[PDB]
DNA sequence: TCGAGAATCCCGGTGCCGAGGCCGCTCAATTGGTCGTAGACAGCTCTAGCACCGCTTAAACGCACGTACGCGCTGTCCCCCGCGTTTTAACCGCCAAGGGGATTACTCCCTAGTCTCCAGGCACGTGTCAGATATATACATCCGA
DNA sequence: TCGGATGTATATATCTGACACGTGCCTGGAGACTAGGGAGTAATCCCCTTGGCGGTTAAAACGCGGGGGACAGCGCGTACGTGCGTTTAAGCGGTGCTAGAGCTGTCTACGACCAATTGAGCGGCCTCGGCACCGGGATTCTCGA
C-alpha cells in the first residue's frame, strides 16, 4: 500500500505558535492543504512564465520575488516581500 | 389566535438561515437528478459519494449566489419583489447569455 | 488578641477614607466623560476598575489613589527582551486600512515616551477646563510615567494616571504554565479566565540607556480581582449562604506587617504588596481547601504563612504566579541584605508579639 | 567523514520544508533548471500566508467559545478582511455559509 | 434493475427554492420564480458533468470520482477547495 | 421659421453614423499626457513608444463602450431612458469589480 | 512635471463613446462618474506594465509589455503583439 | 544513399507546417517527452479553424465589394456566429468598431 | 541582424484556396498571426496539465485529442476531431 | 395626407503608396542508426457501490383569509437637447540631438548528475476530553387596545 | 403605552467518538565530489525618442429657448404570506453481493540523441492597381400645415 504526501504536520507546527492551546478539526485540515497547493501553483506557474519571457531558461529568487509582486493584492506584497528577503539572507550567511 | 403580520416572519427566517451552515436541498433527489442527467453522455456510470457531495455545494454555491444579485436589481426598480425579468436581467450582465 | 483590634481598626479606616475615594472618583468620572466627549486618537480611554478596597490596592497614604486607563489597540506583536520573560517589546502587524497611530512610531516600535508625552498634554488641556474643583496636575517626574493630579477640595489628593493598553490577542507564551489552579477550582475556570484580553503597562527597565522609554509589562489586574471575589471551593464560600473564611484577613494582616515594617525601616523600600500577593498565591494553591482557614484558626493561618515567606527568604526565590521564569527575589532585584535584614525584622515580631502593631 | 545532517529548513528558521518544494519545483516541469535560491524564498512566502490565515481564524474561533477550528470560521476569516477577500474573490468553501447582510430598505419603517 | 429515470427534476420542491432566496436574503418570492429556476439549474448541472465524464473517459474508467468534479469545475473559475486535490 | 428636428432626432441619427465607423474617439495629446502623469508616480523619468500608448488607448475604449452598453440596460429595465450615475455603480457591482 | 490632465477627457468625447454604446439621453452627472473609472482603469493597467518592465532592467515601457499586463487580468488584446 | 527528402507536411497532406509544431512542443516545456503523432493531430485541429475564419471573413468582404480584408470584417465575421464567439468571447480586435445595435424601446412610436 | 518566425505564408497559403483572388492587408495578418499563436498555447498548456493528471509524463495524440474536445464549444468539437483522425491516418499510411 | 427642406447614397475622374512577387542565402529540418526506459498487459486482491427491507417521524402538500404591494393614471416643472457664434489648441510637416536598445566576445562559477547513508515523516493503534444533546429556565421582542 | 403572548439565549447534566499522540520502519534528503555551459560584463553601433517651431482649420466652449421626461401623488384589486390539518417518502440501521479500482511482475517498441547534408523561408528589394479622395447629381426621410 503506497502512501501519500500532506502538509498536515507543517500546518500544525506553525498554528502552535500563533494559538498555543488551540486545535484544528480534520475538514479544517482538508481546506488548509488545498489553499497551501494552490497558491504555491499559483505562484510557480506565474514565475515560470515570466522567466520564459525573456529567454532565461532558469528560475533565480528575482522572478519569484516579481511573482509575488504580481499576484498578492495591495499591502500584503510588502510585508510578504520582507519576509522573503530575510529568510534568504539568514540562509546565505551560514 | 396570534397572526403576525405579514413580512415578520420572513425576516426571522433570514436572521436564521444566514447563521447556519447546513444543507438546503434534500440528499436522494438530488441523487436521482444527477444519475438521469448523466445517462445522457455514457451508460452505466458509477459515481462515488463524496463526488455526489461535491456537485451539491457548488449548486447552492452558485444559486445563492444568483439570488442575491437578483435582489439587488429588484431593489434597484423601486421594488420588493423579485420576478423572472430580474432573474434574466442579472444573468444577462454577469456574461453568461 | 492583638489580630482582631488590628482587624477592627483596619475597617474603621474605610470610613477615614470613603470621602476621600469618592471626591476622587467624581473628579475621575468628570475627566473620562470630558475625553469621551473630545474627537481624538483617545476617544475610547475607559478606567480600568481594579478594586478600592485596602485588600486590592497597594500600600498608600489614606488620600493618595490610583486608576488606570485602558486603551483599545489592534493587532499587536510582542517580542521579548530579556531572557526571563520580564519586559517586552511592542510592534505591529499587517492593518490594511491604515495604521492610526502610525506617526507614533519611532522606526518599527511605538514609542512609550510619545505617547505619554501627549496623554500628558491632554491631561493639562483637560484639567485647565475642570471649573467647579481646584484640579491641577503635577509637574512631571523625571522617570515616573503616572500624570499625578492635585485635588484641592480644599484638602489635596494625589492621584496617579497610568495608561494601560489592552490586548485582545492570545495569552502570550511565557504565560504557558502559569496561574496553576487546575485543582483548585477545575480546568473549566481556568480555561473561561485564559480567553480574556490582556494588559501592558509602560516600565522601563534598569539595564543602560537602550530602549528607556520604549519597554512595556504585562498587567493581569482583572483576573487577580476576579479570583479574588470568587476564591472559594465551593461556590458558596465567603458569599451570604456560605461560610466565612480568613484568607483576605490573613493577606490584610501581612500585608499591614509589611506596611508598617516598611514604615519603621526605609532599608526595605525595594519590597511592596505585590511579592506578599505572589507568595500567599502560592500558599493557596499549595492548600487548596477552606478548612484550612477557619476564622477561629485566623492567628494560626498567618503563622503557618510567616515561615513560608521564611523559606522564600531563604532560598531567594519567588517565581512570579503568572510567569513563572520570573523570579521576583533574584538577587539583581532585592540585595540579599535586605532580605536579611526583613527576616530578622519579622523573626523579631513574630516572637515579640508584633509589637510594630502597637 | 560526514559531518551531522542539518536539513535546511533549519538553516533558514523556516517552518514549510524546503527539500520537499525543490522537488516539487524540478519535477513538475516549470522551467529547464531551478536556481538554488528560489525554494527558500518561496517556502518563506508560503509560511506567510499560512500564519495569516490561521491567526485570523483562530481569533474568529475563540471570539465564540470554541476550541477547534471548523470551516465556518475559515470563511468568516476569509471573507471579513480586505486583502484576502481579493485573493480568493472565486473560491467556494465547502459548508461555509454566508456572511450575516440584511439590505437596508428590507427592514421595516 | 438498470432503470431508466424520467422527470426528476421536479424532485426539486418549491420550499428548497425557498430557502434557498431566504438564504440569499429576499423578501417576497413571487410566484413564477420556480420554473426559471429550475432551468437554471438544469443548464449548470449540464455544463459541469459533461466535462466530468469527459475527464474520467480519457483515463479508462467507470467511475466518476470526486478529484474529476473538482478538476471539472475548476477549470470554470469556481475553484472548490475541501474535497482533495 | 428656421428648420429644427424636434429633440431625440439627431441622437439617433449620431448613433447609426457611430456604429459605423472605427476610427478612435479620445484625440491623441491629451490620452498621451494624462497616461504620464499616472505612471509618473510608480517611476522616474520612463519613455514609452508610441505603440504601447496606442494599444493603452484601444484598451481603454473598448472598456468603456462595453461599461455603457450595460448600464443602458440597466436604465431601460427601471422604466426609463436616461441613464444616471447609480445605474453605472449597479452594472459595475454586479459584474464583480467591486 | 504636469497636474490636472483628467480635465483633458473633454466632455463631448464621453458623449462620442456614449453614443456608439447605444445610449439616447446622457444626463449632467455622468462625466465626474466616468472619469474617476477610467482613472482606476488605467492605474491598474500601468503599475503592472511598469512591473514588467522594471524587471527586465530597462526604461522603456515597450507595446509587449502593456499586451502581457491586459492579458493577465482577463483582457486579451490582437493586434500588437 | 540517401533518398530525396519528403517534408511531412507533404507526408500528412496538410498546409501548416509540422516541424515547426514539434520544435515549439519540444522546447516550450509542456511535457517531458512528446509523442511523434501529436504535431499532425495539432496542426490539422489550427489549419480547420484558420481555415473557417478565413472563408467567412472573406464572404464579408466580397460581400460590399472590397478585394482585400480588414480588421473591421474579422470583427463581423467572428461576432455574427454562435460558436466562434463563445470560443473569443473576451478578446478585444484592434479597430474592429462594434455590431450595428439599436434597443427597441429607444426608437420612436 | 537575427530575425523573427511569423505564421504570413501559411496563412497566405490557406487563403489561397478558399477565395481565389482576394488578398490580405498587413493589420489582418498580424490578428490571424496572433490568433494562431493564442489557440496553440490554449490547447497545449491543456494537454499538457491534463497528462499531468494521470501520472503519464508523455504527449500522445489521445491527450491532444481529448484537450480539443475539451476547449471547442458544440459542434466545433465533432467536427474538428475529424480532420485530426483523418490527417494521423494518412500519416501512419505512408 | 401632402410640399419643402436637409442629409445621405451613388457615380465618375485623379493620384499614390502599400501589397505582391523575385532573388540569395543560411540555418533549421530530414535522413539514418543506436539504446535505454516508459508504457502495455496479464494476473491477482479486496474495498466500496449497489441493491433491498422495515419503520419512525419530519417535511411537503393542500386550503382559507386577507392585507399590503404592484400597477396604472394625472399632473407639474425643471433639466437636457438643438442650434449658433466665438475662441482655443490639436495636427501636420520638418529639423536636430543623443540615450539607450540590441548585438558581439569571452570567461568563470553555479547547477546538474552520482553514490552513500541515515533520520524525518507516514501508516497504525489507543485513550480520554470537547462537543452534541436534552431540559429547564430567564430574557428580549411583537401586537392590539 | 402596557400586558400578554411567543420566541430565543443561557445554564446544567449526560454520553460518545475523533483527534492528539506514541511506536515502528522505510525511502528520500543531505553531504561530497566532479564537469560544462549559461549568463554576466565590457565595448560598440545606430535607431528611435524627445524636444521645438510655425502655420491651418476643426472642434470645443458658451449661451438661449423650449418641448418632454422624471418624479410625486393617489387609487384600486389580485396574489402571496400565515397558519392549520392531512398524507407521502426521506433518513436510518442493517444485510449481502461483486464489479472494478488498485497493485505487481515481465518484456518490447519507440523517442532522444547524435552526425551530415540541403532546400524552405526570410530580408531586402522594385513595381503598379485598389483605394482614398473630390465634386456633382439623384434618393430619401423628417416636419408643419
Ligand atoms: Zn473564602
Amino acid at each position: 500500500r503506497s502512501r501519500k504526501e500532506s502538509y498536515s504536520v507543517y500546518v500544525y507546527k506553525v498554528l502552535k505558535q500563533v494559538h498555543p492551546d488551540t486545535g484544528i478539526s480534520s475538514k479544517a485540515m482538508g481546506i488548509m492543504n488545498s489553499f497551501v497547493n494552490d497558491i504555491f501553483e499559483r505562484i510557480a506557474g506565474e514565475a515560470s512564465r515570466l522567466a520564459h519571457y525573456n529567454k532565461r531558461s532558469t528560475i533565480t529568487s528575482r522572478e519569484i520575488q516579481t511573482a509575488v509582486r504580481l499576484l498578492l493584492p495591495g499591502e500584503l506584497a510588502k510585508h510578504a516581500v520582507s519576509e522573503g528577503t530575510k529568510a534568504v539572507t539568514k540562509y546565505t550567511s551560514s | 389566535p396570534h397572526r403576525y403580520r405579514p413580512g415578520t416572519v420572513a425576516l426571522r427566517e433570514i436572521r436564521r438561515y444566514q447563521k447556519s451552515t447546513e444543507l438546503l436541498i434534500r440528499k436522494l433527489p438530488f441523487q436521482r437528478l444527477v444519475r438521469e442527467i448523466a445517462q445522457d453522455f455514457k451508460t452505466d456510470l458509477r459515481f462515488q459519494s463524496s463526488a455526489v457531495m461535491a456537485l451539491q455545494e457548488a449548486s447552492e454555491a452558485y444559486l445563492v449566489g444568483l439570488f442575491e444579485d437578483t435582489n439587488l436589481c429588484a431593489i434597484h426598480a423601486k421594488r420588493v419583489t423579485i420576478m423572472p425579468k430580474d432573474i434574466q436581467l442579472a444573468r444577462r450582465i454577469r456574461g453568461e447569455r | 488578641d492583638k489580630l482582631k483590634k488590628v482587624l477592627d481598626k483596619l475597617r474603621l479606616k474605610r470610613k477615614d477614607i470613603s470621602e476621600a475615594a469618592e471626591t476622587v472618583n467624581k473628579v475621575v468620572e468628570r475627566l473620562l466623560r470630558r475625553m469621551q466627549k473630545r474627537e481624538s486618537e483617545f476617544k475610547g480611554v475607559e478606567q480600568l476598575n481594579t478594586g478600592s478596597y485596602y485588600e486590592h490596592v497597594k500600600i498608600s497614604a489614606p488620600n493618595e489613589f490610583d486608576v488606570m486607563f485602558k486603551l483599545e489597540v489592534p493587532r499587536i506583536e510582542l517580542q521579548e527582551y530579556y531572557e526571563t520573560g520580564a519586559f517586552y517589546l511592542v510592534k505591529f502587524k499587517r492593518i490594511p486600512r491604515g495604521n492610526p497611530l502610525s506617526h507614533f512610531l519611532e522606526g518599527e516600535v511605538l514609542s512609550a515616551t510619545k505617547m505619554l508625552s501627549k496623554f500628558r498634554k491632554i491631561i493639562k488641556e483637560e484639567v485647565k477646563e475642570i471649573k467647579d474643583i481646584d484640579v491641577s496636575v503635577e509637574k512631571e517626574k523625571p522617570g515616573s510615567p503616572a500624570v499625578t493630579l492635585l485635588i484641592r477640595n480644599p484638602e489635596e489628593i494625589s492621584v496617579d494616571i497610568i495608561l494601560a493598553l489592552e490586548s485582545k490577542g492570545s495569552w502570550p507564551i511565557s504565560t504557558k504554565e502559569g496561574l496553576p489552579i487546575q485543582g483548585w477550582l477545575g480546568t473549566k475556570v481556568r480555561t473561561n479566565l485564559r480567553r480574556e484580553p490582556f494588559y501592558l503597562v509602560p516600565k522601563n527597565a534598569k539595564d543602560g540607556n537602550s530602549f528607556q522609554g520604549e519597554t512595556w509589562r504585562l498587567s493581569f489586574s482583572h483576573t487577580e480581582k476576579y479570583i479574588l471575589n470568587n476564591h472559594g471551593i465551593e461556590k458558596t464560600c465567603c458569599e451570604s449562604s456560605g461560610a466565612k473564611c480568613c484568607r483576605k484577613e490573613c493577606l490584610k494582616l501581612m500585608k499591614y506587617l509589611l506596611e508598617q515594617l516598611k514604615k519603621e525601616f526605609q532599608e526595605l523600600d525595594a519590597f511592596c504588596s505585590y511579592h506578599v500577593k505572589t507568595a500567599i498565591f502560592h500558599m493557596w494553591t499549595q492548600d487548596p481547601q477552606d478548612s484550612q482557614w477557619d476564622p477561629r484558626n485566623l492567628s494560626s493561618c498567618f503563622d503557618k504563612l510567616l515561615a513560608f515567606f521564611l523559606e522564600c527568604l531563604r532560598t531567594e526565590k519567588l517565581d512570579h504566579y503568572f510567569i513563572p521564569k520570573f523570579n521576583l527575589f533574584s538577587q539583581e532585584l532585592i540585595d540579599r541584605k535586605s532580605k536579611e535584614f526583613l527576616s530578622k525584622k519579622i523573626e523579631y515580631e513574630r516572637n515579640n508579639g508584633f509589637p510594630i502593631f502597637d | 567523514a560526514r559531518a551531522k545532517a542539518k536539513t535546511r529548513s533549519s538553516r533558514a528558521g523556516l517552518q514549510f520544508p524546503v527539500g520537499r518544494v525543490h522537488r516539487l519545483l524540478r519535477k513538475g516541469n516549470y522551467a529547464e533548471r531551478v536556481g538554488a535560491g528560489a525554494p527558500v524564498y518561496l517556502a518563506a512566502v508560503l509560511e506567510y500566508l499560512t500564519a495569516e490565515i490561521l491567526e485570523l481564524a483562530g481569533n474568529a474561533a475563540r471570539d465564540n467559545k470554541k476550541t477547534r477550528i471548523i470551516p465556518r470560521h475559515l470563511q468568516l476569516a476569509i471573507r471579513n478582511d480586505e486583502e484576502l477577500n481579493k485573493l480568493l474573490g472565486k473560491v467556494t468553501i465547502a459548508q461555509g455559509g454566508v456572511l450575516p447582510n440584511i439590505q437596508a430598505v428590507l427592514l421595516p419603517k | 434493475h438498470r432503470k431508466v429515470l424520467r422527470d426528476n427534476i421536479q424532485g426539486i420542491t418549491k420550499p428548497a427554492i425557498r430557502r434557498l432566496a431566504r438564504r440569499g436574503g429576499v423578501k417576497r418570492i413571487s410566484g413564477l420564480i420556480y420554473e426559471e429556476t429550475r432551468g437554471v439549474l438544469k443548464v449548470f448541472l449540464e455544463n459541469v458533468i459533461r466535462d466530468a465524464v469527459t475527464y474520467t473517459e480519457h483515463a479508462k474508467r467507470k467511475t466518476v470520482t470526486a478529484m474529476d468534479v473538482v478538476y471539472a469545475l475548476k477549470r470554470q473559475g469556481r475553484t472548490l477547495y475541501g474535497f482533495g486535490g
